[PDB]
DNA sequence: ATCTGACACGTGCCTGGAGACTAGGGAGTAATCCCCTTGGCGGTTAAAACGCGGGGGACAGCGCGTACGTGCGTTTAAGCGGTGCTAGAGCTGTCTACGACCAATTGAGCGGCCTCGGCACCGGGATTCT
DNA sequence: AGAATCCCGGTGCCGAGGCCGCTCAATTGGTCGTAGACAGCTCTAGCACCGCTTAAACGCACGTACGCGCTGTCCCCCGCGTTTTAACCGCCAAGGGGATTACTCCCTAGTCTCCAGGCACGTGTCAGAT
């Protein structure tokens, strides 16, 4: 639609909730560091996951310029998997 | 406790410098900090390097001004180059 | 003039950037007129950025200067887009944009 | 628990960017687009955390190790 | 056409020539450098035009990858102009 | 005219080392474009570079550094 | 053995290294092993590098190893690839690649 | 006047690898920028470790740490395992 | 199969590297307060989860016209070779000026309190696309 | 015309601006030694003017590969309405382990001194381009 991409163009906000980004960066610290555990800083958290909603939102922003080159409307995956295969990553 | 050395106040007394006014959030001061701690890493990054493969051994004006115009864009360099070309006569017209 | 900040016209610490060149291992001998210039561009540097920050804030009738104001100043602007052209701003969000196409 | 970061979350996350119209498929690869980029940044983390001697994982690292890939974020003191 | 494109790949030569890149390189350094010209040292152009081969090369490989997204198979200007704005 | 003299089969050769098998005629003003963009670029960074070591040759040695500078480095002349 | 290459038991010099790490300003105290570490990921890094580009050498029947050669053991590998992704050898050509589609 | 190089210790790994093939100079100076850039990351990232923790030696570990930063999977954790076993051959002497 | 030439290899020497020992400070190791981060129970609810209708768009098709590869004379400047030059790269020799460095001195700038107002939020008018 | 969406007023509340006591690093003054800034000599190679060759750019004929605008089939995201569920605030409790100081062994800068590793010269012989 058109009002939710004002809405969240306006809003500064953090738009995946802490807690499941919270599980699944423990989780991946815990597949590193020799298979034991460590525990985090109260914000590096909150780095970490605006760090991770800033580069989804650059991603999908990308793909949606080849989208509308490739003559669609939509986003089909492609357009994600090709657009980070020319950036250069 | 520790001392911690920060920009936060010398970004503020430059705010009310430009505009009397409108005051800086707290957030906008970790912005400012970070940033200024960032151009100043590349400033004086291209700054050793340049005194690097120049096969010298020490940093002066000429070579921070290599530095700037280097660094910053079209017309962003030009002028900040003529900012610090003015305040270095003007602190070499005192001692 | 019992400072040299005060003496250069400007309003950076001179002296901490010229500690921060000696202690951080950049080069061995640092002259004097390399940290007064340095703090010179710093400066002119931050003034332009919060000129710019300042005029959006207000236009959004507002008093403050919020994050989300230093991304519409850097972004809305191309000579400081193209100096950082890579970062992220915190709590920053994106800057207004719908494609062509999109729009019926 | 990658699961976890939900469906309509990955879709707010669209719609920031422009988006009008997101398929059925997009959702496995965004999900391992994230799995990709947070697995890179937290080995840089843990990198340089167990170096320190240290074992808080402080955002001051977190902040280096983005720092590193050139995509450096602001606001958390770099 | 296919056997152009197996000896351009299997060779290794450099593909723009040397007295155009020459001029146009100077030209470029005449525009800077306040007027008065320099003196290219002759074998910073064969580094310049390596360089500037590789940059044309990577981009109308990364331009032809649009290319055959989109469904065409020629690569019309818009691509290598949408494949520099991807790229930063 | 000298920018108008880097040739359009030396263009083509260019694209056909890439792997392409349509050029359309029209690509090949923005690929002077771009390239003119480059050479700014880059002609910029080794002007700077050997206008500061006071040497009024230009190496092959700075055009390398430029190159190194900004992040597409080239091996082969002393990095 | 007076010499620390041999008695470290490596190939490269370990004397430059020292003197680089001493005179290239990136700190002021430089330990001991720390060189010697440092040779020796330089040459490892280089033995690799060199098996593969020698034997991509000797696989396209050439006696010495040309820039080529060391494209196609570079571009040929995805550690390597990773390490070098941004580089540009001089004389060097590219990789073979044609899709299927396009033809 | 002296001008230093890499040149001679390149042809004897290489020349320990296989001993048939040699180096055509070009590759001799390929790879000696090639050693050359990799010092610099290695060393760089060395200094900015050392000086993130308020620390002022560039040691073993530093090193270590350095390299297992910068190299990508297999080859990180194989050029750590090389370097520590050329540290046990020296510091056993 | 052969030549055109450069990679491989041999002596002088010479600048940098190794050895032996000094001298100061840096980072290892322990020790104590305490910040704060994990862990776990009420309770409110915002938002996630989901079934189905409905049109919006992906996709195959196709025929029309349009612009690009390729053949063939035909010209145009690139390239190599002489060959002569003189600009400016590079080395080197003093020599002053400037930056490390030490020792005391003093505000500058920082932690902490603390009270104060800008905006978050709520609530109300009013105006008006598609 | 149904929510949509802009001024304006009211109420509250938690961050900001500002004052205030205070360590500590930033200035001032003086010593000094070495690094880079000019003269001055060499002398390598970047420029350039012309000649002769010839590989490549080029202009068009033209045939057809193929871009693409309009056509219909079908499927498949979006929105709506009920369900349900796990985040979130808030409280509470408690125990790592951060951080910061006190001590001190040893680990590296530094300096004299001897010596050989490596580079810079020449000289050959076969590696590859057609």
């Amino acid at each position: 639609w058109l009002k939710e991409i004002r809405k969240l163009q306006k809003s500064t906000h953090l738009l995946i909730r802490k807690l499941p980004f919270s599980r699944l960066a423990r989780e991946i610290c815990v597949k590193f560091t020799r298979g034991v555990d460590f525990n985090w800083q109260a914000q590096a958290l909150l780095a970490l996951q605006e760090a991770a909603e800033a580069f989804l939102v650059h991603l999908f922003e990308d793909a949606y310029l080849l989208t509308l080159h490739a003559g669609r409307v939509t986003l089909f995956p492609k357009d994600v998997q090709l657009a980070r295969r020319i950036r250069g990553l | 406790k520790s001392r911690k050395e920060s920009y936060a106040i010398y970004v503020y007394k430059v705010l009310k410098q430009v505009h009397p006014d409108t005051g800086i959030s707290s957030k906008a001061m970790s912005i400012m900090n970070s940033f200024v701690n960032d151009v100043f890493e590349r400033i004086a990054g291209e700054a050793s390097r340049l005194a690097h493969y120049n096969k010298r051994s020490t940093i002066t004006s000429r070579e921070i001004q290599t530095a700037v115009r280097l660094l910053l864009p079209g017309e962003l360099a030009k002028h900040a180059v003529s900012e610090g070309t003015k305040a270095v006569t003007k602190y070499t017209s005192a001692k | 003039a019992k400072t040299r900040s005060s003496r250069a016209g400007l309003q950076f610490p001179v002296g901490r950037v010229h500690r921060l060149l000696r202690k951080g291992n950049y080069a061995e001998r640092v002259g004097a007129g390399a940290p007064v210039y340095l703090a010179a561009v710093l400066e002119y540097l931050t003034a332009e950025i919060l000129e710019l920050a300042g005029n959006a804030a207000r236009d959004n009738k507002k008093t403050r200067i919020i994050p989300r104001h230093l991304q519409l100043a850097v972004r809305n602007d191309e000579e400081l887009n193209k100096l950082l052209g890579r970062v992220t701003i915190a709590q920053g969000g994106v800057l207004p944009n719908i494609q062509s196409v999109l729009l019926p | 628990n990658i699961q976890g970061i939900t469906k309509p979350a990955i879709r707010r996350l669209a719609r920031r960017g422009g988006v009008k119209r997101i398929s059925g498929l997009i959702y496995e690869e965004t999900r391992g687009v994230l799995k990709v980029f947070l697995e890179n940044v937290i080995r840089d983390a843990v990198t340089y955390t167990e170096h320190a001697k240290r074992k808080t994982v402080t955002a001051m690292d977190v902040v280096y190790a983005l720092k590193r890939q050139g995509r450096t974020l602001y606001g958390f003191g770099g």
